[PDB]
């Protein structure tokens, strides 16, 4: 229970204490009260900054990367499909994570599933319930190589199985950088001779994810689609920075085309018009 | 094993339930009722702090 | 067993759930925590800090750094408008990109009051005052210099301290504001006027640049979340 | 009064006397590494007199239309004595810093500068998909310049003053710690910044730990009479500073 | 535990004292109990007002808006469904909340969803289970335009996904007006000119909801029929008001036609026939 | 955390459990058991009340 | 886990519900509460106002 | 009953549980235990024990 | 709560006491602790050996057998399906299995079943839900010889009925061994005249598994593969043993061919190349 | 009959709840919080221990 600050009462002064003159060439922020300057009554205020906090405002479900991946076709790598573990492919959860320069949150994860069934000559087929697997993979790790390929049997990595008609799949994910703090940016190399990459990209390192249906070859392919939601929780932040004004270009940079920093007005001194 | 602490409820008009289930602290729910805050490190980042009555690096 | 049955809610995703969920790698070995400085536990502390406002964006000077800066000079009677703007933090073409601006584009109702800070950046030698006014609406927008001190103003004057404070107070029906542009609540109209022109001895240049600056003061606050207006994607960042 | 301000360490003492304040980073003075942050194992060096000492860069003019500069700063000290030495014969470095700017001008000039000290400041290329070479990030002590238009220059970072290089709103840039050198009133900046990273020791030439930004807003404007050349001299000086894992010359 | 008022014993009276009489030209209701006209018994009434209370005469789930909307069709625009959010369109819960003049409740929203298999010539299809998204959007929020437009990735905005064949969604919403009470009942304008609209509409300001099928095109257009109940709860009504005679018109009005108090008699003095 | 209060039954012929689960109070049960009234300010709405023994206004 | 079953009256909604619900918007900053003057309870102190009857409706 | 409703995470099977399963024979005498010379409870105490390096991996 | 040692911080030392300097010839490995070569400081590390527990290291899902059987064929072999239970078949599970001699876990088992619907002429069937059987057969147990082999009644076995489109079953098992640990490694004969089978084989005696379709002759074959997961707990282990170099032949015997140590280097000394 | 321990979290930055079920002993989950350990027995497997200080078999 923290409320906001009140309104102190104030009158008809003549003083030399001066609060609307300060130096704002010292970097210090001045802190101005309306009580110093007009003649404000008692406010007994209410708000409390509830909806503001940085646990708040990040622990959202925000989707990363959708992922498209068929039942049977006619070349193996359009079966499953992979995706390296980044959140840096859709602006909006990483416009909300690039205020901060490190931030320290444990991450819990929600696959959304869709099975659209494709267009053939015989698709009044009776379908089964399709089920799906989701296998983590840590840096490093064996390649999965076909949809019957012997390395999705998960003697020791994390995996999940869901069948269509129930509540989403949820799990949780701890802090797994090998620093403190996961590195939203870092300015430097790879090689130490200042050379090779240049990122924000050095420090990724987060390991990878596959997907593929449990189910055999089918006789109607179905297109399915998983959506990932991360859901940060736990969350503290350091060393803010002001947000992104230019659009975004890739995901392994910073890089952009200069924008105007604002629109135009047209005028510069308001009136009735 | 218990845990009550009050619900976030307005000004001028609770005790709900909470018991930690699972083995770790990564599945413990989010602390979204922690309402502390200072700024004294991004406004008066300085040395000589200022009074608001003297003339400020006069 | 145990007799339960389920309610209307059961099986659905929700954005704001709060529900414990199994790891999926237990007994983790936690790296341990690190004191670093210039922690952010709120957003209002990153909100209350001054931040430059974009005041002269006019015509094809945003593509540069003559946004910034508002010209002023000496005039030949007095009392002229310099540079004048609605108060709409979040709906403004102003103060639209300014931290301040960007955080309220995060959320949709505020509320609390806001200061503004003006750097004069002038020769050491030149003097003048000017009236820095806030019309709260219901009038329209004061289109001379006696119509301006009818509001809530402040007369500052230039010397050592080059930099002043007009604490814009709160005056309101509703508790909370908008941030989106709408009619129902309408804020106040920001007008400067020269009280004196500047006078200036000879071998100095004329004309001069006032910045501004913009801050939050003790009291105030933010609502309702929702996305900001700014993220225009197409496709995705491969 | 607060105006004369003296700064002393080891052999090498600033006195100004139109100074505005320190700014003492955010709240936190520099300090070594206490040992429950402690990460590796051998016993470091630690100077305290022939490194934590003002080092002077390179000094850079000011005309009418000058647009701004960036230094990286634990790059720009690579050869600047015994901190440059024990810069290049170890692998983990842990500093603090207390940045101090000279520029002077006399009453009848007018004209305001910034100086941000930005962390981790990742600069975007100037064409979309090019690797930036190494001699345009930083060049040392020889400051590079942002450009007032849009950049196209090939290897080349962003230059341009609207963006501050990462893409940023440039007057949102002042969450850091920032001075305002306004001419009328100052002679000079300090910012006391202390080492903010994500690993406790770091190395010093891999990683770009942070970027000093002087970018002016109000221009140097000035009579057709008065001396044309102002300078901008810079001169930093490393606080705190200790030294991990020594071991034969170079980089690589 | 309260109870109403029991019934006092009397007698045989003359006095001065005049409960028959009173003076209904001050505004004054009389208060005559039954104990002060005839010779009324001791009764021991155990009624107690329970079910008239303001809170347990609101809270009933009502029908609001029917929302329609297909799987696959020719136009853009006859997929999704979206509407404005608003009490004011079905006239039993509308009049039902017009006894008041404002009214202070938590709103508890059940959506119930069915789907009709339209006509074609390849009716006959295996359908798998359907998946439905119901995306909250606070005003100004960004404008889906498409069923695969991205801004239906529900980044921070409230969202529910339903599978057919499960219980109905049911979430709750708190207080959300900015004044202190939902006001059914505005006389004003818009413009401070006393012009622009007149509402009872200026003061509506909701948001409003949006409706998708989460699956792909199908083989076979399914036309999918979601009904919105509201259920408020914990109700604080003030300064009532009599309800409404005349049928209403429109949503954004108070507008009518003039009806007849009540239905004619034919007669004036009842008789035995 | 567990409140227990009676249940509603008629005259001359309980105490169920009610714990309060979610971290709001939008998420509490509908408060069905106010039977609190005041006809104080629909009738009786004057200054100089009446008696009604006396003739009200003579 | 643990042993439960269901019974007959699971997966119905019912209009005379009153059964906790979560919340879509967690934390929500409730505005404060104004002491308006007038405030009904219950119903029945509307009830006992006086009020005029249409007696004479006969033939418009 | 009692009023339950299901969370994201229903129905799924992950390899790092730790959830109570029943027994498929209850009761079952279990075989005693016996003091075995040379117990490992952490894998740690064996990967402090030396052993050899192939060093000199040179073409066959 | 236990930790890892900390560093004890040294100086400059001229002594007798010899750290450097041991006898590795009498098998003793020697305990030189950092703090005794170079001028270490004081480190207070804060490591916890907590995922490298015998515990934590084995208690993971691992698959051992995967089981083919169709519902309806022309064979009476090809229908149900039988396995002998044994943990030797998937190297994964088996290699971190064999660090030890002697081991004792209850075994918690999880079956995972997919069905993969066959190639025919009338493959657009209505099918209704299928259902599985795992009958346990303890040694010397009755030979279930058909699908509908009244063997398979259980009468006392234990057994599990799954429905597809629930969760996987689970059960547990105690420890089923008659000495007092599972012995992966046996180094005798059966016959006492030192003849017979060598292993390895002679101690395993376990039981073995079966699975049959409980619904009747289908007018589709539908492919059914169900999935074993072993996961060990409340383990206790033995005098351990280096892990095994070669691959693998067979499942009965501990037989292979002789491979090279380790990955030839080409050079010797390491130089800036 | 409820057990409360502490869960498994870092040092520098809980109190769960465990209810035993099953009839058995073989229900009861996995002990994953042994970190007990002893390097007595692969390590000094010895009779006549050194010292380290000593010249260890002279």
């Amino acid at each position: 229970v923290v409320r906001v600050a009140d309104t102190m009462p104030s009158g008809p002064s003549n003083s030399e204490s001066i609060p609307a003159l300060t130096a704002a060439e010292t970097g210090h922020t001045s802190q101005v009260v309306p009580s110093d300057t007009i003649q404000t009554r008692h406010v007994r205020n209410f708000h409390v900054r509830s909806e503001s906090s940085v646990e708040n405002f990040l622990s959202r479900s925000a989707c990363v990367y959708i992922v498209e991946y068929k039942t049977r076709d006619d070349t193996p790598d359009k079966m499953y499909d992979s995706w390296v573990i980044n959140t840096r492919q859709v602006a909006q959860l990483r416009r909300k994570l690039e205020f901060f320069t490190y931030v320290r949150f444990d991450v819990e994860v929600t696959f959304v599933i869709t099975s659209v069934q494709d267009d053939s000559t015989r698709q009044n087929t009776d379908t089964p319930a399709l089920t799906h697997q989701i296998m983590y993979v840590p840096p490093g790790g064996p390649i999965p190589q076909a949809v019957d390929d012997y390395n999705w049997q998960t003697s020791t990595n994390p995996s999940v199985f869901w069948t269509e008609g129930n509540a989403p799949p949820r799990m949780s994910i701890p802090f797994m950088s090998v620093g403190n703090a996961y590195s939203n940016f870092y300015d430097g190399w790879s090689h130490f001779s200042q050379t090779g990459v240049y990122g924000f990209n050095t420090l990724n390192n987060m390991g990878k994810l596959y997907f593929r249906h449990v189910n055999d070859k089918t006789i109607s392919p179905i297109t399915s689609k998983v959506r990932i939601y991360f859901k940060p929780k736990h969350v503290k932040a350091w060393v803010p920075r002001p947000p992104r004004l230019c659009e975004y270009t890739h995901k392994d940079n910073v890089d952009f085309e200069p924008k105007g920093v604002t629109t135009s007005r047209t005028q510069l001194t308001i009136s009735n018009s | 094993g218990a845990q009550v602490s009050t619900q976030k409820t307005g000004a001028h008009e609770i005790h709900y339930t909470n018991i930690n289930y699972y083995k770790d602290a990564a599945s413990n729910s989010a602390n979204r009722q922690d309402f502390t805050q200072d700024p004294g490190k991004f406004t008066e980042p300085v040395k000589d702090i200022m009074v608001k009555s003297l003339p400020a690096l006069n | 067993g145990l007799p339960v049955m389920n309610t209307p809610g059961s099986n659905q995703f929700l954005t704001s759930d709060d529900y414990q969920s199994p790891t999926a790698m237990p007994q983790f070995d936690v790296t341990p925590e690190m004191n670093i400085p210039g922690e952010v536990k709120n957003l209002m502390e990153i909100a209350e800090v001054d931040s430059v406002v974009p005041v002269n964006n006019v015509n094809e000077n945003v593509n540069s750094l003559e946004a910034y800066r508002i010209p002023v000079h000496s005039v030949t009677e007095t009392g002229a408008q310099v540079f004048g703007f609605t108060l709409q933090p979040g709906a403004d073409t102003v103060m639209e990109r300014t931290l301040l601006g960007e955080i309220l584009n995060y959320y949709a109702n505020w509320s609390g009051s806001i200061k503004l800070t003006f750097m004069y950046c002038g020769s050491a030698m030149a003097t003048g005052k000017f009236l820095l006014a806030y019309s709260p609406p219901g009038a329209g927008v004061p289109k001379n210099r006696r119509e301006a001190m009818l509001g809530t103003h402040i007369i500052w004057d230039i010397g050592l301290q080059s930099s002043c404070v007009l604490c814009v107070p709160w005056i309101s029906q509703t508790h909370y504001r908008f941030v989106s542009k709408d009619i129902y609540t309408d804020a106040g109209f920001i007008t400067c006027w020269y009280q004196t022109s500047i006078v200036v001895p000879a071998e100095v240049q004329n004309q001069s640049v006032i910045l501004c600056f913009v801050s939050a003061c003790n009291d105030f606050s933010v609502r309702l979340l929702r996305d900001s207006p700014f993220v225009r994607q197409t496709a995705f960042y491969q | 009064s607060d105006r004369v301000r003296s700064i002393t360490l080891g052999n090498s003492t600033i006195t100004t006397q139109e100074s505005a304040n320190v700014v003492v980073g955010y709240g936190v003075w520099p300090d070594y590494l206490s040992d429950e942050e402690a990460t590796a194992e051998d016993q470091p060096t630690q100077p305290d007199v022939a490194t934590c000492r003002f080092y002077t860069l390179d000094s850079v003019s000011w005309m009418k239309e000058s647009q701004g500069w960036w230094w990286k700063f634990p790059d720009a000290l690579r050869d600047m004595g015994l901190f440059g030495q024990n810069m290049q014969y170890h692998y983990l470095g842990r500093s603090g810093y207390t940045i101090h700017v000279q520029c002077n001008a006399s009453k009848f000039h007018q004209g305001c500068l910034l100086v941000v000290c930005v962390p981790e400041a990742e600069m975007g290329a100037a064409n979309i998909n090019e690797k930036i070479n190494r001699e345009h990030l930083s060049n040392g002590e020889v400051a590079n310049t942002f450009s007032g238009t849009k950049s196209s220059n090939t290897n080349d970072v962003q230059q341009a003053v609207f963006n501050a290089g990462m893409g940023v709103a440039v007057g949102n840039l002042t969450i850091f710690p920032h001075q305002w050198i306004n001419l009328r009133t100052n002679n000079c900046a300090t910012i006391v910044m202390p080492y903010i990273n994500s690993v406790p020791m770091d190395n010093m030439f891999r990683h770009y730990n942070f970027t000093l930004m002087i970018i002016p807003f109000a221009k140097l404007d000035y009579a057709a009479g008065s001396s044309t050349y102002i300078p901008i001299t810079v001169t930093v000086a490393p606080m705190c500073a200790e030294y991990n894992g020594l071991r034969l010359a170079g980089h690589q």
